RNA sequence: UUGUUUUCACUUUCUCCCCGCACUAAUGUGGGGAAAACUGGCUUUAUUUCUUCAAUUAUUUUUUUUGCUGAGGA
RNA sequence: UUGGAUAAGGUGCCUAAAUAUUCGCUCAUGAGAUCCCAUAAAAGGUGUUGGUUCAUAUGAACUAGCCCUGAAAAUGGAUGGCGCUAAAGCGGA
């Protein structure tokens, strides 16, 4: 009905890390219907929006979004690395992210 | 090691078979036949006007390429046994006490006494639908019978191992319950 | 072409001779033909065999030409011949060999996996000898006769392997094992 | 992964493979409800797994077995513990992932009629050679002292009967909906008819 | 280039004959040593 | 020295457990690998695990060795010679028009429908939506009528 | 003989091979840095121009990267003034990785060290 | 102290026949023979978009979608 | 510091990356599982497979990979854990 989507679903996994060592500059993100590196490469220029809600208003609104974009694929199972303006807080691991259709 | 391993059985003329899901349904004279063989990888080719069963194993490597041989002789003996009842030849054995038999309840719940003078209760069973009963020719003989190989065979198997005594040398104390030979009706 | 299925061997033939000396004015030219992972590996193996069978090495051996001589028709079906010699943890043993692939290149590789899987003989412990061609009725192996049988068939006891794209995690209902 | 919750039928599923898949899903944030955990299969002989569980049973804190490893003989609890062993339950995120899992024996009330999914990567029929030995988690639990196996079976058969009747109703509903489609189609205009035919609808 | 490939046929068939005759003499020596 | 009608009938009534004879001359569609989506006739059997598959050049796919592990073949068959080469390969195939009789089976029809549904553009996607909308309208009105 | 004998002693810690013209041209054009300063004060500098090549070698008539690839590939009358003039190439790790730095390229098992001969071109342009 | 040549034995088939005569996994098979050779290879002819023209290497020229970076201020 | 790409080592989960592909071997009623490394021997082996040797599709003798016996210790217990057998084990590619 209302509230058109025009974006693809993603889930924020942890950071770009090794065993017992993290690099919070890049965050791993899994996209809804991608399971191969070749298909994950289809989303590179696309912007990524992490839209979360706060307990109180900040600009008359209770919703804050932080922006990033997918830089490359991670692994060969359709997982991408995304770089955001500010580092994703680890409390957001497992949360929903929007892979937008633009550019 | 190779790919197709199978035997062309010769179906007895006195039976009529059919197959479904490795469950073979057969009819002879005494009755009908089925069995669960789902522990083995087995396929079947079958004919009825031209007959003969073929139980086939594909890509059978030799460790399990003997499952086939077992069943190929086994089922071939199955229809023959159900047509002509398989008769082993067991003698009740005693060196001192001629054996006491209280065969209550129509071949079911057989009893054994007069075996080392304990004068207590002992009873080993058999398969239903299989007979192991006194031969009127000699009291020391119980003729076995049945229709299946295993039917006529466990009923001769479970018995040798039921009333065994203690602290006696079998090399001189020759007590037992012997099974010797196999014949047919 | 499938790189996952592929080995990495082509034909070589590099012509030379042992070093001519004042002592031996005109040493005879010689030759030998093998295959390995690449041309440099083949040269190293050739010089190893030269040192082991005769007395000459890189230091006293040179060459005068080199070429790559592909086969007559790459996509044929062949029956060629070699023999094997390998050492175990306690001795040394030998046999012959002939396996069927398309051509010579991959003919060697199927045997290495077989030896590694059955006798745990690493490739450094295996020597293959005398590449030639074999007949078809002369096989004394339980398998290779029915390779060239007039007419043969077997079923598809295949267990499915699909693309990673369709290898989905949650299935609606349990898949079967008949296919076709 | 992107559903509100996934209901998994654990029948004919290998315990460790199922637990690994479930643990990764839980860590990524997907809620999982595992039903019919008493039909989980384990590779290896029933006596082998019996020996393994007796080795686990003889294990306890000598000073105070109250503090020792709890043994949790119900098959659902066995699957739960196996899953917990595959995630970092000592951390806050790992504890959340662990609590995001529900395990049941049989199918309780709010799982009669939601879709039950299956992980083919853990099915016995695809992961085990047919000639090789396997066991059943319900039987193993009954051998180590669960003693609720028969009741679960008798509840399961009643569930089977209810589902049989309601599926029999559903197929009639579906075929009636199909036969009304037939003359809903030819009464529709040809330009829509052709699109529907050529796109397989 | 027909003539060039013919000359290469000659060059490689010389190698094939050499390998064949090496095989032949190896077999002859083995058969002599067989007993 | 032949048995006629029973020989013809009981063979059809046999209901064997496996099918799709792997005789050389069949066709195939690969199930795993870069060629999953390309058609190849079956050439011979090299080993238990490897086979050789080869599409007609009209299909445009080569003679190639593939493990049997990656295969879902075709039911059709041509009658080429054992030494039939790719001058007769392009003739035997259009002699019988072998491919056409597969894309009328259920799996082939499903595959074609899925392929063209994937290739569908946005406008025809909306046309599908609109047609389903009208069909649903008609479903509802005649379902109300059926009372 | 001298360089080959001295290289044989570091053989297990290096991999070397035949460069070929395209690879040496690529190395000089995209990874070529040059020692510009006065004696023992060289101050590494990317080529970017022919001026310093002419300043240090033009009086020796080798002015130009065109002239200098033609001198490195065919081992001409001047290596003392081209190889020494070049700063040691600082290469990236291989794009697709090594096989095993621990083992020789000539072993049947995967390995890296030793003489690759002609097979070093792919390694160089993968490390470049 | 070798080159060189000669000798036979092989291959396509839904060919066919006979014996077991259905014993075939099949719309055949185990054995013995006749067939042409619809297989194939060979030598040509004009064409390679009807259909292949590959793979590797050497030597070159591009191209799709995109991540990060912007020191300096002559 | 920002990006890229790797070494050693790994890619079932813990744990980033293969329930990857491809070829074999192995069932253990105390399987096995990364140098140092965290023990194992003599002695026994008609399962597998390639063997090797000799006797007229016919027998043995050897040989060697995996598996088993040999193989018993004290708080409860450790291939790191879970677990794993169409391996997530062993030997390759």
């Amino acid at each position: 009905l209302q509230a058109v989507r025009l974006y693809e679903k993603g889930v924020i996994l942890g950071y770009k890390r090794s065993q017992r060592n993290q690099d919070p500059n890049f965050t791993l993100i899994s996209i809804k219907n991608v399971n191969t590196k070749k298909h994950a490469q289809f989303y590179v220029g696309k912007r990524v929006a992490y839209v979360y809600r706060t307990t109180k208003h900040h600009d008359g609104v209770k919703i804050k979004c932080i922006w990033g974009k997918v830089c490359r694929t991670h692994g060969n199972s359709g997982v991408i690395r995304a770089k955001f303006k500010t580092h994703i807080p680890p409390k957001a691991f497992g949360d929903r992210v929007r892979i937008l259709m633009y550019p | 090691k190779t790919i197709v391993s199978t035997q062309k059985v010769l179906i007895p003329e006195g039976v009529k078979v059919a197959i479904n899901a490795r469950k073979v349904t057969v009819s002879g004279k005494y009755g009908t036949l089925r069995r669960s063989f789902r522990h083995l990888p087995i396929d079947i080719r079958l004919n009825k006007l031209k007959k003969y069963i073929k139980v086939v194993m594909w890509f059978g490597v030799p460790d399990s390429l003997a499952c086939i041989r077992t069943v190929c002789t086994h089922l071939k003996n199955m229809f023959t046994g159900v047509t002509k009842k398989f008769l082993y030849k067991m003698r009740l054995v005693h060196a001192h006490f001629p054996i006491n038999s209280n065969i209550v309840d129509n071949n079911t719940r057989i009893e054994i006494r007069n075996y080392l003078g304990e004068k207590s209760v002992r009873f080993v069973k058999a398969l239903p639908g299989v007979v192991i009963e006194k031969s009127p020719n000699v009291k020391d003989e119980i003729y076995v019978s049945g229709a299946d190989i295993e039917n006529v065979s466990l009923t001769a198997a479970l018995i040798h191992q039921s009333v065994l005594c203690r602290n006696k040398d079998i090399r001189k104390f020759l007590d037992g319950i012997y099974v010797s030979e196999v014949t047919t009706v | 072409i499938d790189n996952s299925l592929n080995t990495n061997i082509h034909q070589y033939h590099i012509v030379g001779r042992a070093i001519p000396t004042a002592k031996d004015k005109n040493p005879n030219v010689y030759r030998m033909c093998i295959f390995a992972k690449n041309d440099t590996n083949a040269k190293s193996r050739f010089w190893y065999f030269m040192k082991k069978i005769n007395k000459l090495k890189k230091s006293n051996g040179e060459l005068l030409a080199c070429e790559q001589i592909k086969e007559r028709f790459p996509l044929r079906v062949k029956n060629y011949g070699v023999l094997l010699r390998y050492d175990s943890r306690t001795g040394t043993h030998n046999m012959y060999k002939e396996f069927r692939d398309t051509t010579k290149e991959g003919a060697i590789a199927q045997l290495y996996s077989e030896m590694a899987g059955r006798h745990r003989a690493r490739a450094s412990s295996i020597n293959i000898i005398r590449i030639s061609e074999i007949s078809s009725s002369l096989v004394r192996r339980p398998h290779i006769k029915q390779l060239l049988k007039r007419r043969l068939r077997f079923p598809a006891l295949h267990l499915p392997t699909l693309q990673k794209e369709y290898r989905k995690k949650f299935a609606s209902k349990r898949p079967s094992t008949y296919r076709m | 992964m992107y559903k509100k919750e996934y209901v998994i039928d654990c029948k004919g599923h290998l315990l460790g493979r199922l637990a690994s898949l479930i643990a990764k899903e839980l860590l990524n944030g997907q809620r999982i409800v595992a039903v019919r955990c008493e039909d989980i299969n384990i590779s290896g002989s029933l006596y082998r797994n019996k020996l393994k569980y007796q080795e686990f049973l003889r294990l306890r804190t000598n000073t105070n077995p109250k503090k020792g490893p709890l043994h949790l003989r119900e098959p659902s609890k066995i699957l739960w513990r196996c899953v917990r062993g595959m995630l970092p339950h000592k951390t806050y995120k790992g504890q959340l992932a662990l609590k995001k899992l529900k395990v049941c024996v049989g199918m309780p009330y709010p799982y009669d009629k939601k879709k039950k999914y299956v992980l083919p990567s853990a099915l016995r029929a695809f992961r085990l050679k047919k000639h090789r030995r396997y066991c059943r988690l319900g039987t193993l639990s009954s051998r180590v002292g669960w003693n609720y196996d028969t009741l679960v079976k008798k509840n399961e058969v009643l569930r089977k009967q209810v589902s049989k009747a309601y599926y029999k109703k559903k197929v009639n509903n579906l075929n009636e909906k199909k036969e009304i489609k037939t003359e809903a189609l030819n009464l529709i205009n040809p330009e829509q008819r052709q699109v529907l035919e050529n796109f397989g609808y | 280039k027909q003539i060039q490939k013919k000359e290469l046929q000659k060059i490689n068939h010389d190698y094939y004959k050499g390998v064949a005759k090496a095989v032949k003499k190896k077999k002859k020596r083995e058969e002599k040593k067989a007993k | 020295v032949e048995l006629t009608e029973e020989e013809k009938l009981y063979i059809s009534k046999k209901n064997l457990l496996f099918k799709r004879f792997v005789e050389p001359g069949r066709l195939c569609l690969i199930e795993y690998g870069p060629y999953a989506g390309k058609l190849c006739f079956i050439v011979d059997i090299v080993t238990i695990t490897r086979v050789i598959v080869d599409g007609a050049f009209i299909t445009g796919v080569p003679r190639m060795v593939i493990p049997l592990k990656r295969l879902k073949l075709l039911k059709e068959r041509i009658k080429i010679n054992k030494n039939c080469k790719s001058g007769f390969l392009r003739k035997t195939v259009n002699s019988t028009k072998v491919l056409e009789e597969f894309n009328n089976s259920k799996l082939g029809k499903k595959m074609i429908i899925k392929k063209k549904r994937d290739e569908a553009t946005d406008f025809e996607r909306f046309q599908v939506y609109f047609a389903k909308r009208e069909l649903k309208k008609k479903m509802t009105t005649i379902k109300n009528k059926k009372n | 003989k001298a360089t080959k004998e001295m290289l044989k002693i570091v053989e297990p810690y290096v991999t070397y091979g035949y460069p070929t013209l395209s690879t040496v041209r690529k190395l000089l054009y995209k990874r070529g840095y040059v020692r510009v300063g006065k004696v023992r004060r060289y101050a590494r500098k990317k080529i970017q121009d022919n001026a310093d090549i002419s300043k240090h070698l033009g009086k020796y008539n080798v002015h130009g990267i065109e002239d200098m690839v033609y001198q490195l590939y065919t081992c001409g009358p001047v290596f003392k003034k081209v190889n020494n003039f070049l700063w040691a190439f600082k290469l990236k790790p291989p794009r697709k990785g090594f096989k095993a730095k621990r083992h020789a390229f000539n072993e049947p098992r995967p390995g890296d060290w030793g003489n690759r001969e002609a097979h070093i071109n792919e390694l160089i342009n993968r490390m470049i």
